[PDB]
Protein backbone atom coordinates (compact mmCIF):
# COMPACT_ATOMS: atom_id res chain seq x y z
CA UNK A 1 0.00 0.00 0.00
CA UNK A 2 2.29 2.74 0.76
CA UNK A 3 5.25 3.32 -1.44
CA UNK A 4 8.32 1.71 0.24
CA UNK A 5 6.05 -1.22 1.14
CA UNK A 6 7.19 -4.23 -1.11
CA UNK A 7 4.33 -5.99 -3.53
CA UNK A 8 2.92 -9.00 -2.57
CA UNK A 9 3.53 -11.56 -4.55
CA UNK A 10 0.18 -13.26 -3.12
CA UNK A 11 -1.77 -10.68 -4.44
CA UNK A 12 -3.22 -11.42 -8.06
CA UNK A 13 -1.60 -10.18 -10.93
CA UNK A 14 -3.84 -7.58 -11.48
CA UNK A 15 -2.92 -5.74 -8.08
CA UNK A 16 0.08 -6.48 -8.03
CA UNK A 17 0.98 -4.45 -11.73
CA UNK A 18 -1.91 -1.97 -10.07
CA UNK A 19 0.19 -1.39 -7.13
CA UNK A 20 3.42 -1.02 -9.59
CA UNK A 21 2.13 1.00 -11.89
CA UNK A 22 0.81 3.74 -8.94
CA UNK A 23 4.42 4.20 -6.91
CA UNK A 24 5.55 7.70 -6.86
CA UNK A 25 8.97 6.75 -8.01
CA UNK A 26 10.53 3.73 -9.94
CA UNK A 27 13.82 3.21 -11.07
CA UNK A 28 14.60 0.45 -14.11
CA UNK A 29 17.92 -0.71 -14.57
CA UNK A 30 17.90 -3.12 -18.27
CA UNK A 31 20.68 -4.00 -20.87
CA UNK A 32 20.49 -2.82 -24.58
CA UNK A 33 18.80 -6.11 -25.31
CA UNK A 34 15.89 -5.33 -23.08
CA UNK A 35 16.71 -7.89 -20.03
CA UNK A 36 16.02 -6.93 -17.07
CA UNK A 37 18.58 -6.34 -14.91
CA UNK A 38 17.45 -4.53 -11.84
CA UNK A 39 14.16 -2.48 -10.67
CA UNK A 40 13.12 -0.87 -7.26
CA UNK A 41 9.83 -2.51 -7.50
CA UNK A 42 7.88 -5.62 -8.75
CA UNK A 43 9.46 -8.91 -9.82
CA UNK A 44 10.80 -10.74 -13.32
CA UNK A 45 7.21 -11.93 -14.11
CA UNK A 46 5.86 -8.24 -13.76
CA UNK A 47 8.23 -5.76 -14.97
CA UNK A 48 9.84 -7.76 -18.00
CA UNK A 49 7.35 -6.42 -20.32
CA UNK A 50 7.92 -3.03 -19.38
CA UNK A 51 11.35 -3.43 -19.88
CA UNK A 52 10.88 -4.47 -24.00
CA UNK A 53 8.76 -1.43 -24.36
CA UNK A 54 11.22 1.03 -23.05
CA UNK A 55 14.13 -0.42 -24.60
CA UNK A 56 12.23 0.05 -28.16
CA UNK A 57 11.41 3.28 -27.29
CA UNK A 58 14.91 4.21 -26.80
CA UNK A 59 16.21 2.27 -29.63
CA UNK A 60 13.91 4.47 -32.26
CA UNK A 61 16.40 7.10 -30.88
CA UNK A 62 19.57 5.39 -31.42
CA UNK A 63 18.08 4.18 -34.91
CA UNK A 64 17.35 7.74 -35.82
CA UNK A 65 21.12 8.35 -34.24
CA UNK A 66 19.13 11.28 -32.16
CA UNK A 67 19.45 9.82 -28.08
CA UNK A 68 16.40 10.07 -26.09
CA UNK A 69 17.37 12.25 -22.86
CA UNK A 70 13.74 12.17 -21.20
CA UNK A 71 9.95 13.04 -21.68
CA UNK A 72 6.92 14.25 -19.34
CA UNK A 73 3.43 13.20 -19.11
CA UNK A 74 1.46 15.43 -17.01
CA UNK A 75 2.53 15.33 -13.32
CA UNK A 76 5.26 12.33 -14.72
CA UNK A 77 9.00 12.91 -15.29
CA UNK A 78 11.10 9.50 -16.90
CA UNK A 79 14.84 10.54 -17.53
CA UNK A 80 16.85 8.17 -19.84
CA UNK A 81 20.39 7.54 -19.18
CA UNK A 82 22.59 4.99 -21.39
CA UNK A 83 26.10 3.67 -20.09
CA UNK A 84 26.95 1.67 -23.45
CA UNK A 85 25.12 -1.88 -22.85
CA UNK A 86 22.92 -0.87 -19.52
CA UNK A 87 20.04 1.64 -19.85
CA UNK A 88 18.87 3.84 -16.61
CA UNK A 89 15.59 4.42 -16.44
CA UNK A 90 13.93 6.92 -13.68
CA UNK A 91 10.11 7.79 -13.36
CA UNK A 92 9.04 9.91 -11.08
CA UNK A 93 6.08 11.58 -9.89
CA UNK A 94 7.34 13.90 -7.20
CA UNK A 95 8.97 17.51 -8.36
CA UNK A 96 12.37 16.25 -9.10
CA UNK A 97 14.31 17.87 -11.66
CA UNK A 98 16.02 16.10 -14.72
CA UNK A 99 19.13 17.00 -13.49
CA UNK A 100 18.95 15.63 -10.04
CA UNK A 101 17.16 12.36 -11.47
CA UNK A 102 19.97 12.40 -13.74
CA UNK A 103 22.45 12.36 -10.98
CA UNK A 104 20.77 9.71 -9.70
CA UNK A 105 20.54 7.35 -12.30
CA UNK A 106 24.55 8.32 -12.41
CA UNK A 107 24.64 6.95 -8.90
CA UNK A 108 22.83 3.72 -9.11
CA UNK A 109 25.47 3.18 -12.15
CA UNK A 110 28.01 3.59 -10.13
CA UNK A 111 27.12 0.85 -7.65
CA UNK A 112 26.30 -1.38 -10.18
CA UNK A 113 30.29 0.02 -11.26
CA UNK A 114 32.06 -1.36 -8.26
CA UNK A 115 30.64 -4.78 -8.21
CA UNK A 116 30.99 -6.01 -11.56
CA UNK A 117 34.20 -4.49 -11.95
CA UNK A 118 36.52 -6.02 -9.48
CA UNK A 119 35.85 -9.63 -10.74
CA UNK A 120 36.09 -8.46 -14.56
CA UNK A 121 39.32 -6.78 -13.81
CA UNK A 122 40.98 -9.89 -11.86
CA UNK A 123 39.55 -12.22 -14.04
CA UNK A 124 41.16 -9.88 -16.90
CA UNK A 125 44.58 -10.28 -15.07
CA UNK A 126 44.78 -14.05 -14.37
CA UNK A 127 44.63 -14.47 -17.80
CA UNK A 128 47.00 -11.87 -18.96
CA UNK A 129 49.22 -10.90 -15.74
CA UNK A 130 51.18 -8.56 -17.93
CA UNK A 131 47.78 -6.33 -18.50
CA UNK A 132 49.26 -2.69 -18.84
CA UNK A 133 46.18 -0.11 -18.20
CA UNK A 134 48.26 3.03 -18.71
CA UNK A 135 46.94 3.08 -22.53
CA UNK A 136 42.93 2.43 -21.38
CA UNK A 137 43.66 5.49 -18.85
CA UNK A 138 45.34 7.73 -21.15
CA UNK A 139 43.31 11.54 -20.56
CA UNK A 140 42.09 10.49 -17.24
CA UNK A 141 44.95 11.86 -15.74
CA UNK A 142 44.28 15.31 -15.46
CA UNK A 143 41.33 14.26 -13.43
CA UNK A 144 43.01 11.91 -11.46
CA UNK A 145 45.41 14.78 -10.48
CA UNK A 146 42.98 16.96 -9.94
CA UNK A 147 40.98 14.57 -7.08
CA UNK A 148 44.22 14.45 -5.56
CA UNK A 149 44.61 18.03 -5.30
CA UNK A 150 41.26 18.36 -3.68
CA UNK A 151 42.86 15.96 -0.95
CA UNK A 152 46.31 17.67 -0.49
CA UNK A 153 44.17 21.24 -0.12
CA UNK A 154 42.25 19.82 2.65
CA UNK A 155 45.04 19.09 4.74
CA UNK B 1 18.23 -16.41 -9.53
CA UNK B 2 15.32 -17.54 -11.53
CA UNK B 3 16.59 -17.90 -15.19
CA UNK B 4 15.31 -15.10 -18.44
CA UNK B 5 14.99 -16.21 -21.79
CA UNK B 6 14.25 -13.45 -24.49
CA UNK B 7 12.44 -15.40 -27.51
CA UNK B 8 11.81 -13.07 -30.39
CA UNK B 9 8.49 -14.66 -32.84
CA UNK B 10 8.72 -14.12 -36.64
CA UNK B 11 6.46 -14.58 -39.11
CA UNK B 12 4.45 -12.80 -41.89
CA UNK B 13 1.59 -10.39 -40.79
CA UNK B 14 -1.80 -11.72 -40.43
CA UNK B 15 -0.73 -15.60 -39.87
CA UNK B 16 -2.18 -15.86 -36.46
CA UNK B 17 0.56 -14.81 -34.25
CA UNK B 18 -1.15 -12.35 -31.93
CA UNK B 19 -4.16 -14.90 -31.52
CA UNK B 20 -2.22 -17.80 -30.65
CA UNK B 21 0.13 -16.67 -28.24
CA UNK B 22 -3.06 -14.87 -26.71
CA UNK B 23 -4.33 -18.65 -25.46
CA UNK B 24 -0.65 -19.76 -23.90
CA UNK B 25 0.65 -16.17 -22.35
CA UNK B 26 -0.21 -14.57 -19.20
CA UNK B 27 -2.71 -11.62 -20.69
CA UNK B 28 -2.31 -9.45 -17.16
CA UNK B 29 1.22 -8.81 -18.51
CA UNK B 30 0.91 -8.14 -21.91
CA UNK B 31 1.60 -5.06 -23.82
CA UNK B 32 -0.05 -4.54 -27.16
CA UNK B 33 2.83 -2.50 -29.12
CA UNK B 34 2.79 -4.10 -32.89
CA UNK B 35 1.44 -1.31 -34.85
CA UNK B 36 2.49 1.97 -32.97
CA UNK B 37 5.99 0.65 -32.16
CA UNK B 38 6.42 -2.48 -33.76
CA UNK B 39 6.04 -5.80 -31.33
CA UNK B 40 3.98 -7.27 -28.70
CA UNK B 41 6.04 -7.91 -25.44
CA UNK B 42 4.59 -11.00 -23.35
CA UNK B 43 5.28 -13.03 -20.84
CA UNK B 44 4.94 -16.53 -19.50
CA UNK B 45 6.17 -18.89 -17.20
CA UNK B 46 7.57 -22.00 -18.37
CA UNK B 47 9.02 -25.26 -16.03
CA UNK B 48 11.89 -27.03 -17.66
CA UNK B 49 12.76 -29.71 -15.47
CA UNK B 50 12.61 -28.27 -11.62
CA UNK B 51 13.66 -25.19 -12.82
CA UNK B 52 11.17 -22.00 -13.17
CA UNK B 53 11.80 -19.98 -16.48
CA UNK B 54 10.32 -16.48 -17.08
CA UNK B 55 10.01 -15.68 -21.01
CA UNK B 56 10.24 -12.24 -22.31
CA UNK B 57 8.32 -13.01 -25.76
CA UNK B 58 9.08 -10.26 -28.42
CA UNK B 59 5.89 -11.17 -30.97
CA UNK B 60 7.17 -9.04 -34.04
CA UNK B 61 4.32 -7.10 -35.87
CA UNK B 62 6.51 -8.20 -39.20
CA UNK B 63 5.44 -4.94 -41.25
CA UNK B 64 8.02 -3.25 -43.61
CA UNK B 65 8.23 -0.04 -41.96
CA UNK B 66 10.16 -1.89 -38.92
CA UNK B 67 12.32 -4.06 -40.81
CA UNK B 68 15.70 -1.93 -40.12
CA UNK B 69 14.81 -1.95 -36.15
CA UNK B 70 15.59 -5.60 -36.91
CA UNK B 71 18.76 -5.16 -35.05
CA UNK B 72 17.76 -3.49 -31.79
CA UNK B 73 14.18 -5.91 -31.66
CA UNK B 74 16.04 -9.14 -31.78
CA UNK B 75 19.48 -7.83 -29.74
CA UNK B 76 20.72 -10.28 -27.57
CA UNK B 77 17.47 -12.88 -28.33
CA UNK B 78 17.72 -16.62 -26.65
CA UNK B 79 15.95 -18.39 -29.35
CA UNK B 80 13.38 -17.46 -32.05
CA UNK B 81 10.06 -19.14 -33.12
CA UNK B 82 9.39 -19.22 -36.51
CA UNK B 83 5.40 -19.18 -37.34
CA UNK B 84 3.87 -19.67 -40.73
CA UNK B 85 0.02 -20.36 -42.10
CA UNK B 86 -0.64 -24.03 -43.42
CA UNK B 87 -3.45 -22.57 -46.17
CA UNK B 88 -1.16 -19.08 -46.57
CA UNK B 89 1.50 -20.69 -48.92
CA UNK B 90 3.24 -17.22 -48.78
CA UNK B 91 3.72 -17.50 -45.27
CA UNK B 92 5.68 -20.52 -45.43
CA UNK B 93 8.01 -19.43 -48.43
CA UNK B 94 8.73 -16.33 -46.11
CA UNK B 95 9.92 -18.46 -43.31
CA UNK B 96 13.58 -18.93 -45.12
CA UNK B 97 13.91 -15.47 -45.27
CA UNK B 98 12.35 -14.56 -41.69
CA UNK B 99 15.70 -16.94 -40.59
CA UNK B 100 18.01 -15.32 -42.67
CA UNK B 101 17.57 -11.69 -41.90
CA UNK B 102 16.86 -13.19 -38.19
CA UNK B 103 20.65 -14.51 -38.32
CA UNK B 104 21.48 -11.40 -40.09
CA UNK B 105 20.42 -8.39 -37.80
CA UNK B 106 20.45 -10.46 -34.73
CA UNK B 107 23.76 -12.21 -34.70
CA UNK B 108 24.03 -14.57 -32.34
CA UNK B 109 26.66 -16.48 -30.62
CA UNK B 110 27.14 -19.80 -32.29
CA UNK B 111 24.69 -19.85 -35.25
CA UNK B 112 24.84 -23.30 -36.08
CA UNK B 113 23.22 -24.02 -33.20
CA UNK B 114 21.11 -21.37 -32.19
CA UNK B 115 17.69 -22.80 -31.04
CA UNK B 116 14.99 -22.44 -33.09
CA UNK B 117 11.18 -24.05 -33.39
CA UNK B 118 8.92 -23.56 -36.54
CA UNK B 119 5.02 -23.92 -35.84
CA UNK B 120 1.91 -24.42 -38.53
CA UNK B 121 -1.08 -23.03 -37.19
CA UNK B 122 -4.38 -25.24 -38.16
CA UNK B 123 -7.82 -23.79 -38.79
CA UNK B 124 -8.18 -28.16 -46.73
CA UNK B 125 -4.00 -27.24 -46.25
CA UNK B 126 -1.70 -26.15 -48.97
CA UNK B 127 1.67 -26.68 -46.97
CA UNK B 128 1.60 -30.34 -46.29
CA UNK B 129 3.77 -31.55 -42.99
CA UNK B 130 6.28 -33.66 -44.75
CA UNK B 131 6.89 -30.17 -46.79
CA UNK B 132 6.99 -28.46 -43.91
CA UNK B 133 9.58 -31.37 -41.84
CA UNK B 134 11.48 -31.04 -44.97
CA UNK B 135 12.66 -27.18 -44.63
CA UNK B 136 12.87 -28.23 -40.88
CA UNK B 137 15.15 -30.45 -41.52
CA UNK B 138 17.09 -28.45 -43.80
CA UNK B 139 17.84 -25.88 -41.60
CA UNK B 140 19.63 -28.35 -39.35
CA UNK B 141 16.87 -30.07 -38.34
CA UNK B 142 14.74 -27.62 -36.53
CA UNK B 143 11.49 -28.90 -33.73
CA UNK B 144 8.38 -28.53 -36.01
CA UNK B 145 5.37 -28.51 -34.07
CA UNK B 146 1.54 -28.03 -35.35
CA UNK B 147 -1.26 -26.30 -33.22
CA UNK B 148 -4.59 -24.48 -33.53
CA UNK B 149 -5.40 -21.48 -32.09
CA UNK B 150 -9.02 -22.99 -30.41
CA UNK B 151 -3.12 -24.22 -27.66
CA UNK B 152 -1.94 -27.99 -28.18
CA UNK B 153 1.56 -28.07 -29.13
CA UNK B 154 2.71 -24.46 -28.28
CA UNK B 155 3.27 -25.63 -24.81
CA UNK B 156 5.26 -28.48 -25.83
CA UNK B 157 7.07 -26.01 -28.29
CA UNK B 158 8.23 -23.70 -26.03
CA UNK B 159 9.86 -26.63 -23.22
CA UNK B 160 11.80 -27.43 -26.36
CA UNK B 161 13.12 -24.14 -27.36
CA UNK B 162 13.83 -23.56 -23.44
CA UNK B 163 15.57 -26.34 -23.23
CA UNK B 164 17.90 -26.08 -25.89
CA UNK B 165 18.82 -22.30 -24.79
CA UNK B 166 19.74 -23.48 -21.80
CA UNK B 167 22.19 -25.98 -22.92
CA UNK B 168 24.16 -23.33 -24.97
CA UNK C 1 26.32 26.75 -37.49
CA UNK C 2 22.82 26.26 -38.50
CA UNK C 3 20.16 27.82 -36.41
CA UNK C 4 16.83 26.14 -34.68
CA UNK C 5 14.49 25.44 -37.05
CA UNK C 6 11.21 23.32 -37.59
CA UNK C 7 11.70 19.61 -38.11
CA UNK C 8 9.18 18.16 -39.14
CA UNK C 9 4.71 18.86 -37.84
CA UNK C 10 2.41 16.56 -37.83
CA UNK C 11 -1.19 16.77 -37.53
CA UNK C 12 -3.18 12.90 -36.98
CA UNK C 13 -6.36 11.28 -35.95
CA UNK C 14 -5.54 7.02 -34.37
CA UNK C 15 -9.35 7.01 -35.28
CA UNK C 16 -9.41 7.65 -38.72
CA UNK C 17 -7.00 4.77 -39.06
CA UNK C 18 -7.32 1.32 -37.45
CA UNK C 19 -6.20 -1.20 -38.75
CA UNK C 20 -2.80 -2.07 -40.68
CA UNK C 21 -3.67 -0.89 -44.17
CA UNK C 22 -5.18 2.02 -43.29
CA UNK C 23 -2.63 3.55 -41.16
CA UNK C 24 -1.73 6.55 -43.09
CA UNK C 25 -5.21 7.67 -43.20
CA UNK C 26 -4.98 8.74 -39.49
CA UNK C 27 -2.51 11.38 -40.80
CA UNK C 28 -4.20 15.08 -42.66
CA UNK C 29 -1.02 16.32 -41.92
CA UNK C 30 2.52 16.34 -42.46
CA UNK C 31 5.30 18.84 -43.37
CA UNK C 32 9.11 18.46 -43.15
CA UNK C 33 11.82 21.27 -43.38
CA UNK C 34 12.19 20.13 -47.05
CA UNK C 35 8.45 20.28 -47.61
CA UNK C 36 8.54 23.88 -47.09
CA UNK C 37 9.88 25.55 -50.08
CA UNK C 38 5.71 13.36 -54.76
CA UNK C 39 6.12 11.09 -50.92
CA UNK C 40 8.55 7.34 -51.48
CA UNK C 41 7.82 4.51 -49.84
CA UNK C 42 10.76 5.05 -47.26
CA UNK C 43 9.46 9.24 -46.50
CA UNK C 44 5.98 6.93 -46.22
CA UNK C 45 7.37 4.55 -43.43
CA UNK C 46 9.17 7.48 -41.67
CA UNK C 47 6.13 9.20 -40.90
CA UNK C 48 4.31 6.27 -39.90
CA UNK C 49 7.07 5.35 -37.55
CA UNK C 50 7.48 9.27 -36.24
CA UNK C 51 3.56 9.25 -35.45
CA UNK C 52 3.40 5.54 -34.19
CA UNK C 53 6.27 6.14 -31.84
CA UNK C 54 4.19 9.13 -29.95
CA UNK C 55 1.07 6.84 -29.82
CA UNK C 56 3.40 4.22 -28.14
CA UNK C 57 4.97 6.51 -25.65
CA UNK C 58 1.38 7.89 -24.87
CA UNK C 59 0.12 4.54 -24.23
CA UNK C 60 2.89 3.91 -22.68
CA UNK C 61 3.45 6.93 -20.13
CA UNK C 62 -0.87 6.77 -19.68
CA UNK C 63 0.11 3.41 -17.28
CA UNK C 64 2.22 5.98 -15.13
CA UNK C 65 0.32 9.59 -15.28
CA UNK C 66 -3.52 8.92 -14.32
CA UNK C 67 -4.39 8.72 -18.04
CA UNK C 68 -2.00 12.12 -19.05
CA UNK C 69 -0.65 12.16 -22.40
CA UNK C 70 3.05 12.79 -23.15
CA UNK C 71 3.66 16.59 -23.84
CA UNK C 72 7.07 17.06 -24.44
CA UNK C 73 10.29 14.68 -25.48
CA UNK C 74 13.49 15.73 -25.08
CA UNK C 75 16.22 14.64 -27.26
CA UNK C 76 20.18 15.41 -28.08
CA UNK C 77 19.10 17.15 -31.19
CA UNK C 78 15.05 18.02 -31.01
CA UNK C 79 12.76 18.97 -28.74
CA UNK C 80 9.79 17.58 -29.60
CA UNK C 81 6.26 18.89 -28.40
CA UNK C 82 2.67 16.71 -28.36
CA UNK C 83 -0.51 18.43 -28.24
CA UNK C 84 -3.94 17.05 -28.07
CA UNK C 85 -5.58 19.88 -29.78
CA UNK C 86 -9.58 18.35 -29.13
CA UNK C 87 -10.30 14.69 -28.63
CA UNK C 88 -8.65 12.55 -31.15
CA UNK C 89 -6.46 15.36 -33.03
CA UNK C 90 -3.19 15.56 -31.99
CA UNK C 91 -0.52 17.85 -33.22
CA UNK C 92 3.13 16.53 -33.33
CA UNK C 93 5.66 18.98 -33.85
CA UNK C 94 9.87 18.26 -33.89
CA UNK C 95 11.79 21.01 -33.73
CA UNK C 96 15.77 20.93 -34.53
CA UNK C 97 17.89 22.24 -32.00
CA UNK C 98 20.66 24.71 -32.58
CA UNK C 99 24.16 23.00 -34.35
CA UNK C 100 27.30 24.27 -33.90
CA UNK C 101 31.01 23.20 -34.37
CA UNK C 102 28.55 19.33 -34.20
CA UNK C 103 27.10 20.14 -30.75
CA UNK C 104 23.31 21.06 -30.12
CA UNK C 105 21.68 23.95 -27.83
CA UNK C 106 18.56 24.68 -26.78
CA UNK C 107 18.97 28.10 -25.26
CA UNK C 108 17.47 30.05 -28.10
CA UNK C 109 14.61 27.84 -28.67
CA UNK C 110 11.47 28.62 -27.22
CA UNK C 111 10.30 26.34 -23.82
CA UNK C 112 7.93 23.65 -24.62
CA UNK C 113 5.45 25.35 -22.80
CA UNK C 114 5.39 28.52 -25.01
CA UNK C 115 5.59 26.18 -28.74
CA UNK C 116 2.34 24.33 -27.26
CA UNK C 117 0.91 27.61 -26.94
CA UNK C 118 1.86 28.73 -30.48
CA UNK C 119 0.59 25.72 -31.86
CA UNK C 120 -3.15 26.04 -30.00
CA UNK C 121 -3.45 29.39 -31.11
CA UNK C 122 -3.04 28.28 -34.54
CA UNK C 123 -5.14 26.19 -34.37
CA UNK C 124 -7.90 28.25 -32.76
CA UNK C 125 -6.72 30.71 -35.50
CA UNK C 126 -7.24 28.02 -38.35
CA UNK C 127 -10.79 27.24 -36.63
CA UNK C 128 -11.89 30.63 -36.32
CA UNK C 129 -12.19 30.82 -39.74
CA UNK C 130 -13.65 27.54 -41.36
CA UNK C 131 -15.20 26.04 -38.79
CA UNK C 132 -16.58 24.94 -35.37
CA UNK C 133 -13.94 21.64 -35.05
CA UNK C 134 -11.69 19.27 -36.83
CA UNK C 135 -14.19 16.77 -36.58
CA UNK C 136 -17.03 18.94 -36.85
CA UNK C 137 -15.37 20.07 -40.10
CA UNK C 138 -14.34 16.43 -41.50
CA UNK C 139 -18.10 15.60 -41.31
CA UNK C 140 -19.78 18.80 -43.27
CA UNK C 141 -16.85 18.88 -46.30
CA UNK C 142 -15.33 15.40 -46.00
CA UNK C 143 -11.15 14.55 -46.03
CA UNK C 144 -9.95 15.91 -49.13
CA UNK C 145 -11.29 19.32 -48.48
CA UNK C 146 -10.72 19.75 -45.06
CA UNK C 147 -6.61 18.23 -45.83
CA UNK C 148 -6.25 20.43 -48.75
CA UNK C 149 -7.74 23.41 -46.27
CA UNK C 150 -5.35 22.12 -43.57
CA UNK C 151 -2.77 22.35 -45.83
CA UNK C 152 -2.90 25.76 -47.01
CA UNK C 153 -3.23 27.50 -43.59
CA UNK C 154 -0.44 25.05 -42.02
CA UNK C 155 1.72 25.72 -44.97
CA UNK C 156 1.57 29.23 -44.76
CA UNK C 157 2.24 29.10 -40.40
CA UNK C 158 4.97 26.77 -40.45
CA UNK C 159 6.80 29.25 -42.81
CA UNK C 160 6.73 32.21 -40.89
CA UNK C 161 6.84 30.74 -37.37
CA UNK C 162 9.57 31.07 -35.14
CA UNK C 163 10.79 28.76 -32.75
CA UNK C 164 13.48 30.86 -31.46
CA UNK C 165 12.82 33.54 -28.75
CA UNK C 166 14.13 35.98 -31.06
Amino acid sequence: ERELDNIPDTLPDDERLALWKGKLKHYLILSSAGKPIWSRHGDLSLVNSTMGVVQTIISFYEGARNPLLGFTAGKVRFVILIKGPLYFVAISRLRESDAQLRAQLEALYMQILSTLTLPILTNIFAHRPSTDLRGPLQGTESLLASLADSFTKGS
Amino acid sequence: KKVLLKVIILGDSGVGKTSLMNQYVNKKFSASYKATIGADFLTREVMVDDRQVTMQLWDTAGQERFQSLGVAFYRGADCCVLVFDVNNAKSFDALDSWRDEFLIQASPRDPENFPFVVLGIKIKRVISTKRAQTFCQSKGGIPYFETSAKAINVEEAFQVIARNALMQ
Amino acid sequence: IIPAQLGFLAIYNPALGTTDETLEDQIVYYATASTLSPVSKEERHERLRQIGLAQGMVEFAKSFSDGEPVDTIDTEKARVILVEVEEGWWILASIDLTRLPYEYSSREVKPPSLLRADLLRAYDLFLLHHGSSLSSLLASQGRAQLVASLTRFWDHFLATWNVLLH
